[PDB]
RNA sequence: UAUGUAUAAAAAUAGAGUCCUGUAUCGUAGAAGAUGGGCGAUGGUUGAACGGAAGUGUUUUGACUUGUCCAUGAAAUUCCAGAAUCCAUUGCAUACGACUUUAA
RNA sequence: CCAAGACGUUGCAUUCUUCGAUGUCGGCUCUUCCUAUCAUACCGAAUUCGGUAAGCGU
RNA sequence: UCUAGUGGGCCAUUUUUGGUAAGCAGAACUGGCGAUGCGGGAUGAACCGAACGUGAGGUUAAGGUGCCGGAAUGUACGCUCAUCAGACACCAGAAAAGGUGUUAGUUCGAACUAGCCCUGAAAAUGGAUGGCGCUUAAGCGUACUACCCAUACCUCACCGUCUGGGUUA
RNA sequence: UAGGUCAGCAUCAGUUUUCGGGGGCGGAAAAAGAAUAAGGGAAGGUGGCUGUUUAUAGCCCUUGUUGUAAUACGUCCACUGGGGACUGAGGACUGCGGCUUGCCAAGGAUGCUGACAUAAUGGU
């Protein structure tokens, strides 16, 4: 257990409700989770079936001005958004004061493709879903729903990899050259009987 | 694959009161048992679960259903003992060892010689 | 209750005297009344005032006895003027003291 | 946490009977209160005695010879269904006779939704010789050079910095 | 526990499966395909391919020879490819057969006397050339599909299908 | 979705463009775009990197037009303005043809080929308020309602 | 400036509750590193403070403190519960509070 | 709400570039961090290009040296705390507001 | 469902509320939903019968 | 001995009568509700646990521990893939017969017998395992520990009632 | 000497919770196992050539010795070492005990200190 000022959660591979439930009691812990690449979360069950319970969502509305009724929201970040938010008491003030902590997004923004981002392994498909079992892209989901920015967001992924590709070259430079300084101090085997 | 379940396999025991132990598998029980022994005296021989052990790249020949006495001595005839350290996973392994019984004047010492290893970052220009 | 009992060598404390520190020793002044403070109060006491030389012969006697060991295992003069404490990813309940 | 138990007992002596006949049966149950409790329950149907008219002679419990020694344990039960007729016969491989019975209970009810009033064991006998073994995934594990990866890897501190390798 | 089937690799250059993807190259062309679709451990040794399934049931194990199947198919695909040769049947009205982008999409017209001319693309791979036409390609499931897609676009629709013999149909399949 | 990252405009920009600006042209010092002038007059290169910038990121221009609304019988003397978009070509033949084309005129001949099928666009005649037989088209109740 | 918190690190979670009855008297203070009952027991007896900041300074100070004590552990992951000399806020959840050393055992 | 406001490959999982997670790495000694000195190093921390996805940044071009020894100082805090609107005008609008105009 | 679609078989009055009052049929008007589909679209079986289908009309 | 109120009852278990049926009418035994809060069943007069003076601490019942929600994203072995799965008694409802579904069993490749799933299955404002979601489950069956908390139980303080023992200093 | 408010530790008492140690007894006087002597056995067959019976691996079954073995489990100790929390009712003496007349953890908390003497605690 450990708290940081602000996590940042690559949500490539995980689990709709089981990052959504992390995410959730984290909020509640007080904590700031921005949750980037929602394009990119996986759900169990194969999308056949998870697009008919979207159509099935799409279908509750108001009989009088549908501008009241439920408002169903296509994008990526903003499905896992509705998840964590019947997760959390929302309309409550604390778990009101507890979404504006979440910050979800589709691709990795400015501001945080420059940031460590975790995983949660409570969450990863891998170590979740028995091999074998159909699964579903959130992102392949909103795209048949509604969701009209898929191929935007793939390319400018694609760019952003190509940059932090080469930042990781570079620093792999770096580190190799501070590797190599490293075994030429003697101190690095006094040392050694400590465990370092 | 490199690690397979097999007769002889040297495992490496992750939970339970004998975490951190050696073990050999000298019979397989079933698909989600198997029977292991250790020449070492505080490790008896037990049938444990596959899940609280993890496998080892090192394979030792062995009979089927060894006693232990037999498992002891082909343990030392083919030294797996200080074979499993020879490996780097088994030297970051006693490092976190030594480094979890660290005192807090061994922490303080080494914080000081870490800091007399990082005074040097010279790199060629 | 306040003090943490760290596994560093011990220090060679036989050769001074410590019969003379007592709770009459430590004890402060009676007051006996509610009247109190002043900022001449505090420019009182101090340092500088009060602390008087026999106080002051026995820190410097008991001091320079602890010097020699104090010097004789390395890194213990640096160990004692530094400052215990915890940084990030420490848990106390797990290291050793 | 069963305990194979053998239970010795026989009716209370009566004019008609003096020498009353001793019944002994081999019966795994929690404790000995429950082994006592199937011990009348199968006297009680079989023999005409009571436990109001009989009595418990010797309880005794009954530990695995060979514990270390793997084994193959054959166990004929007579399961007990919504219809309640069927006669089982089943092969579990397991080091001792009251780890065997348990693997049964429990393969018992996740497979035929069969509970511990509607399982009765008749018969648990150990198969020495391979050829005797009818049960193919039991004979698989009697393969001579048997070998399998390792499966369902799987491995709190949330938030983990890197990816999981889940792999060798 | 374990089941295991052989085959033998033939005279191809390379039959890389890195990453679960067969990328098959010999000397007729390189066909690539994903076989990640079934955890199959695809183990190669030389000239001999592996399959082997480990503590899978009977619908696990019958993909074992479905994609050892696969393979070979593959392997003969990309070591002297698949030729289908399709004969057109004409009653009374001739079928008239349009290529284009070196066959690569056919057009059929008068089919059946019908006015709507009929355009189907072929899939990537496949070359059609001319009452026959023969598709040939590396893909044998591309060059089937493609058969199959031309066969579908060529149909008669609410008429007696005794007396309305007309269409197109496969006559044969082989390398 | 699409964002605007900047706005070039001419270096000259007619009184009744400037209208658009001011619901009280007549009052105002008329100091719109005055700014704007000195700074193209005196640097063009912070223009000149504005254009670059277009050119290089954005991927859809649009040019801002002005009606010569004083050349039609009107008596209104604000200029109306929109964004056209400039479709054809790539980005940077765009962004050439906006600029050589600042302060001058486009005719409508040069767009439209006296036989394309266009859409108008415009907002219709308005009405008032009206019931729902005027409003919807319901049926008229009978002539005994109350 | 890495030379000081003597203390660790925790969060205000709850007070102790059922579904539809809370007991604002002992709250749920959930430390960080703390994964057990077990490794709560070290963490049993320790002083748990609350730190705030108010605009009137008080002893001409603008911080004021909420002190109180770790009686017991909390469930199988490693939440203790504390007894505060004045109950803590309701709307103190998901704050952060500190752990001192003391009174120490080791 | 902070007490180190320390950490930027993408991937697959019947594989990845040694693996078997970060209990790791980076930083951490000095009146909440003083005043001096000797050796050693020539490093370290700090007072124009690139980046448009939300570019809030990154990169580069005067104090402070704990690399290493030495000497003074701390206390009695003597046990926890220049525009818009009105007035006026317009009818492309209009129940009234609003809207579209004009008005030095 | 069963085989000689017969024979069988399995499914889809009460007086609780209102008597210090819930305006009582039909038409007209207007809207919306269901599908157990009349027509239209798409196939399938010998102008005749079914499958998907409530979009639009009736 | 004198007197009040009552002399419309209702629900559940098991037994049962009239009835095509009923949240139907009429009875028999016991317990409840009426008159009764409290923890659990999402919610509910009688269901499950438990019956209540004011408080502190500890421990439990029924029920539960992915999030909402206090408490194991526990352990072991399995079954299940559902194009509108399943999810805890009362209870919010479903059948015969079926399946180139699958896992097992029994008997001579075959017939079967059993679980889960699917079909049978078919409505009208948008919509309910309580919600979110869940698929080597956060589903289903069984075993096993740890944990959560009622006004219940336990120790203690205080209030009142009743009960018994003292009190001519 | 005695006393105001809030604190910290110590030694006790009552209640409870949570880790650990030593010992006794019981069971097939645990079952096993180890080392060491025998007999017998076959394999899912080792060396030797698909086939055989410890060889250039071993396993199983039976019996003795070490053995009066150990461990686990069950059970008890008027055996014992820690950590945490709430509580301090009563108010000279009487009692039941222990110790050696005085003392004592024995018929309900005292002791040693500090800070503030404040709007601190408490009330609204």
């Amino acid at each position: 257990s450990e708290f940081q000022k602000v996590v940042v959660i690559d949500a490539k591979g995980h689990l709709l409700g089981r990052l959504a439930s992390v995410v959730a009691k984290q909020l509640l812990g007080g904590q700031k989770v921005v949750v980037v690449r929602c394009e990119e979360l996986n759900i169990s069950g194969h999308f056949f079936r998870n697009k008919l319970k979207y159509l099935a969502y799409l279908r509750k509305a108001c009989r009088y001005n549908p501008s009241r009724g439920a408002f169903h929201f296509r994008a990526p970040s903003r499905i896992f958004q509705k998840a964590v938010r019947g997760m959390l008491p929302h309309k409550t003030a604390r778990g009101q004061a507890a979404l504006e902590h979440l910050q979800a997004v589709e691709g990795i923004p400015p501001p945080f493709d420059k940031q460590k981002r975790v995983v949660v392994p409570a969450a990863l498909r891998v170590l979740r879903l028995k091999p074998g079992r159909k699964y579903c892209t959130v992102g392949r989901l909103s795209s048949e729903v509604g969701w009209k920015y898929n191929d935007i967001v793939a390319k400018l992924e694609e760019r952003r990899k190509v940059k932090s590709a080469a930042f990781y070259q570079a620093k792999l430079a770096k580190q190799k050259k501070i590797a190599s300084a490293k075994e030429a101090s003697p101190v690095n085997q006094k040392l050694s009987q400590f465990g370092y | 694959f490199k690690r397979y379940v097999e007769v002889g396999r040297v495992v490496l025991v992750t939970k339970g009161e004998y975490t951190g132990k050696l073990a050999v598998i000298v019979d397989i029980v079933d698909h989600k048992r198997a029977l292991i022994d250790s020449p070492c005296s505080e490790f008896p021989r037990q049938v444990i679960r596959y899940g609280s052990v993890v496998l080892t790249h090192i394979v030792m020949k062995l009979p089927r259903g060894a006693r232990s006495g037999i498992v002891a001595k082909k343990w030392k005839a083919q030294d797996v003992c200080n074979k499993w350290a020879s490996s780097a996973w088994a030297k970051k392994l006693e490092a976190k060892k030594v480094r979890s019984q660290l005192n807090d004047f061994d922490r303080f010492a080494v914080m000081r010689l870490k800091k007399q290893r990082r005074e040097q970052v010279n790199v060629a220009v | 209750r306040y003090v943490i009992a760290t596994s560093a060598p011990k220090i060679d404390v036989s050769g001074v005297s410590v019969e003379k520190f007592t709770k009459a020793y430590f004890a402060k002044q009676k007051r006996s009344g509610p009247v109190k403070k002043d900022e001449a109060f505090f420019a009182e006491n101090a340092p500088k005032n009060a602390l008087p030389a026999e106080r002051i012969a026995d820190q410097k006697a008991v001091d320079a006895k602890l010097l020699p060991a104090i010097k004789a295992i390395p890194n213990m003069k640096e160990y004692l003027a530094a400052s215990f404490a915890l940084s990030n990813g420490d848990r106390p309940h797990l290291m050793k003291f | 946490a069963l305990k194979e138990y053998q239970v010795v007992g026989r009716k209370v002596p009566t004019e008609h009977e003096p020498v009353p006949k001793l019944f002994r049966m081999r019966l795994f149950a929690p404790n000995e209160s429950v082994a006592k409790s199937r011990y009348w329950y199968f006297l009680k149907m079989i023999n005409k005695v009571k436990k109001a008219t009989g009595e418990i002679v010797a309880i005794n419990e009954i530990s695995e010879p060979k514990p270390l020694k793997a084994k193959v344990f054959g166990i004929w039960i007579r399961y007990d269904s919504r219809s309640g007729t069927h006669n089982m016969y089943k092969e579990f491989r397991d080091t001792t006779r009251v780890g065997a019975v348990e693997a049964m209970y429990a393969d018992m009810a996740a497979r035929h939704r069969a509970r511990f009033r509607s399982i009765r064991i008749l018969k648990v006998v150990e198969v020495e010789k391979k050829e005797d073994v009818r049960r193919n995934y039991v004979k698989q594990l009697l393969n001579p050079h048997l070998k399998f990866p390792l499966p369902h890897r799987r491995t709190k501190k949330v938030f983990a910095p890197h990816r999981p390798s889940t792999f060798y | 526990i374990y089941k295991d089937e052989t085959l033998t690799i033939p005279k191809g250059v390379t039959v890389d499966i890195k990453a679960r993807n067969v990328t098959v190259t010999g000397p007729r062309g390189t066909l690539k395909q994903n076989l990640r679709h079934v955890d199959i451990e695809m183990k190669k040794q030389g000239n001999t391919i592996k399959f082997i399934v480990w503590h899978g049931s009977r619908k696990h194990n019958a993909c074992i020879r479905s994609v050892y199947s696969i393979i070979n198919n593959m392997i003969i695909g990309v070591t002297q490819g698949f030729r289908y040769k399709m004969r057109l049947v004409y009653a009374h009205f001739p079928i008239n057969i349009n290529l284009t982008e070196n066959g690569t999409v056919v057009e059929i017209r008068n089919f059946l006397g019908e006015r709507i001319t009929r355009v189907i693309k072929c899939l990537p791979g496949v070359t059609v050339s001319i009452d026959e036409i023969i598709l040939e390609g590396n893909s044998l499931e591309n060059v089937s599909q493609s058969a199959a897609n031309i066969k579908q676009i060529c149909n008669v629709r609410n008429k007696d299908i005794r007396k309305f013999l007309d269409g197109i149909y496969v006559s044969e399949r082989g390398n | 979705g699409l964002r605007s990252l900047t706005t070039v405009w001419a270096e000259h920009l007619s009184e009744e463009v400037k209208r658009r600006f001011y619901k009280n042209w007549f009052k105002s010092k008329k100091k719109a775009f005055t700014k704007y002038a000195k700074k193209y007059a005196e640097s063009t290169q912070s223009i000149n990197r504005e254009l670059e910038r277009i050119k290089k990121y954005c991927s859809v221009v649009r040019v801002l037009a002005h009606t010569q609304i004083r050349k039609t019988p009107l008596a209104q003397k604000k200029a109306h303005l929109m964004e056209i978009q400039v479709n054809g070509g790539s980005v940077a033949d765009k962004v050439e043809w906006a600029r050589e084309h600042f302060e001058k005129t486009v005719d409508i001949k040069s767009t439209f080929e006296q036989n394309e099928m266009i859409d108008v666009i415009g907002v219709t005649r308005g009405k008032g308020n009206e019931g729902t037989t005027a409003r919807w088209g319901t049926k008229r109740l009978p002539r005994k309602t109350h | 400036a890495q030379g000081h918190r003597l203390y660790v690190k925790a969060k205000h979670l709850s007070f102790q509750r059922s579904k539809h009855v809370i007991h604002p008297g002992t709250s749920i203070v959930k430390i960080e590193g703390c994964d057990s009952k077990e490794e709560a027991q070290f963490y049993l007896g320790k002083r748990v403070c609350y730190v705030y900041k108010s605009s009137k300074a008080v002893r001409g100070s603008k911080i004021r403190v909420i002190w109180g004590t770790i009686a017991r552990p909390h469930g199988n992951s490693g939440a203790v519960r504390a007894r505060f000399v004045h109950n803590l806020p309701a709307k103190t959840f998901g704050s952060s509070l500190r752990v001192m050393l003391y009174p120490s055992n080791i």
